[PDB]
């Protein structure tokens, strides 16, 4: 029979992650943000932030949206 | 830090830029209340954020670790003798004295 | 007099965590979330110098 | 770190290291009272001694003196006896070794019987390698032809007409070397007739001391291995008296 020695202790590192860039700009269209693609699907009513299904044309996404801000009080 | 109520993931870290997707996603699972840091570019410098970024380590045993390797190369740690460094550094009246 | 480290090494070594370190060192606004979702409190002082 | 690498024993680590070490050292003791070159060595000691030419303090480390003389006669009675019964030779050769085992001899006449039995050994296996050089390395015979016609022979032309008559085109070319051959012949038969035994039962012991060696050599280096903390711990308290730490316990490790 043995004894057990001490333990030996290791770590990791952190590898925080990079910022995003988020390059946007707002001339005209008040749905032209930049992100990826379609570069923008965004939309905010009532209480809380829901999530838009990412239209990749601009003005499908701009007028949806619209639709939906008319219908949704 | 904020985490989901449904799946008790990490739905942001700690000191992280907050972004539109970020804040949408926490804002889809049900929060209403959020804060930040009040940080100026001449009077409030954010040196504190900057530094935890840079740091590489995550809690009290691995920053103990990197303590004792710092002051001891070439040897490999252990948690009690990490921890009795540490006490004894500046916590100890036998070898800190500020008369 | 030896290697330099992070400052922050020796706070985590002091039993604190990231979000009491932030609370120490830093101010904390509050945002929040009612129509508009936008209106966050505003200390007069925070105005200045900016 | 080197030191730390290992870890220290307990009690029942220590009792099996002790136990095979005693094993061990058994057969070692076993394998070199089997041969009688080491009763003629203490036989002719015990003549130098009677002949007011040594002391007995260097014959025998104590027993397992008239006890230790009528022992020394029986035994060279029964070596007397083994040598005039050329069948019964190994039983009384095994007789003699188990009396020869209960006699507790000096160290340094052990270590002279060992490095006899080493040089008989190396003599014969230096004529062995010197016989595979002349018709293996030189005739350029077959290895399992070598292996079937020379595993237990080693002595007669079975390895020398064979690899010269066997009607292969580079096989008759070393009639010049087959002097050498019987010469290597003659040695080993001279060391044969020296030795009293065979062959094969030598390298046996050979191996099977050799085997007993490296498991003694293998539990002491576990023990040292274990007890260096000891040593330093021992050695800490003279670190200011004019010496190195290293050397100090360089020392404690020698200790």
């Amino acid at each position: 029979l043995r004894q057990q020695n001490r333990q030996i202790i290791s770590y990791v590192p952190r590898t925080e992650p990079a910022p995003p860039e988020h390059a946007i700009k707002m001339d005209s269209f008040r749905d032209v943000w930049m992100l990826r693609g379609k570069y923008v699907a965004f939309v905010l009513m009532g209480e809380s932030f829901l999530r838009s299904p990412a239209f990749t044309v601009p003005e499908s996404a701009q007028r949806w949206a619209n639709q939906i801000r008319q219908e949704g009080e | 830090d904020y985490i989901d109520e449904s799946t008790g993931e990490l739905i942001c870290a700690a000191n992280m830029e907050l972004s539109l997707d970020l804040l949408a996603k926490l804002s889809q699972s049900g929060h209403k209340r959020i804060e930040t840091l009040f940080t100026n570019d001449l009077d409030h410098g954010p040196y504190i954020s900057e530094t935890l970024r840079v740091d590489p380590t995550n809690d009290r045993l691995s920053a103990l670790v990197e303590i004792y390797r710092m002051m001891r190369p070439g040897e490999p740690p252990t948690r009690e003798a990490a921890e009795s460094l540490f006490e004894n550094l500046f916590f100890s009246e036998d070898r800190y004295d500020l008369s | 007099r030896r290697r330099k480290l992070p400052a922050t090494i020796i706070l985590r070594a002091l039993n604190y965590t990231t979000e009491q370190i932030l609370d120490l060192f830093f101010e904390k606004v509050i945002f929040e979330i009612r129509d508009n979702k936008l209106q966050m409190e505003l200390v007069p002082e925070r105005l200045r110098g900016e | 770190r080197e030191m730390g690498t290992v870890e220290l024993l307990t009690r029942e680590g220590e009792i099996d290291i002790a136990k095979r070490i005693e094993d061990g050292i058994n057969q070692v003791q076993c394998s070199v009272a089997e041969y009688p070159e080491a009763i003629t060595y203490l036989l002719e000691q015990y003549d130098r001694v009677e002949a007011e030419e040594a002391r007995l303090s260097d014959l025998i480390t104590g027993f397992v003196p008239e006890l230790a003389r009528e022992k020394f006669a029986e035994l060279r009675a029964q070596y007397v006896v083994t040598r005039d019964t050329i069948a019964t030779a190994q039983e009384e050769i095994l007789k003699l070794s188990e009396v020869f085992k209960q006699f507790r001899l000096v160290p340094k006449q052990f270590d002279y019987l060992v490095n006899s039995m080493r040089v008989m050994m190396d003599r014969v296996r230096t004529q062995e390698r010197l016989i595979m050089k002349l018709c293996v390395e030189q005739c350029k015979m077959p290895k399992k032809n070598f292996i079937t016609l020379f595993t237990g022979n080693e002595t007669s032309d079975t390895w020398f007409n064979a690899a010269i008559a066997m009607n292969k085109p580079w096989s008759e070319k070393l009639h010049d070397v087959s002097e050498e051959v019987h010469r290597a012949l003659q040695k080993l038969q001279q060391i044969e007739e020296e030795t009293g035994l065979t062959i094969e039962q030598v390298k046996d012991i050979n191996r099977r001391m050799s085997i007993g060696e490296a498991k003694a050599r293998r539990a002491k280096k576990e023990m040292v291995e274990a007890n260096l903390r000891l040593v330093i711990s021992i050695a800490k308290k003279y670190t200011n008296r004019g010496l190195q730490f290293l050397d100090l316990i360089q020392e404690g490790n020698i200790g």
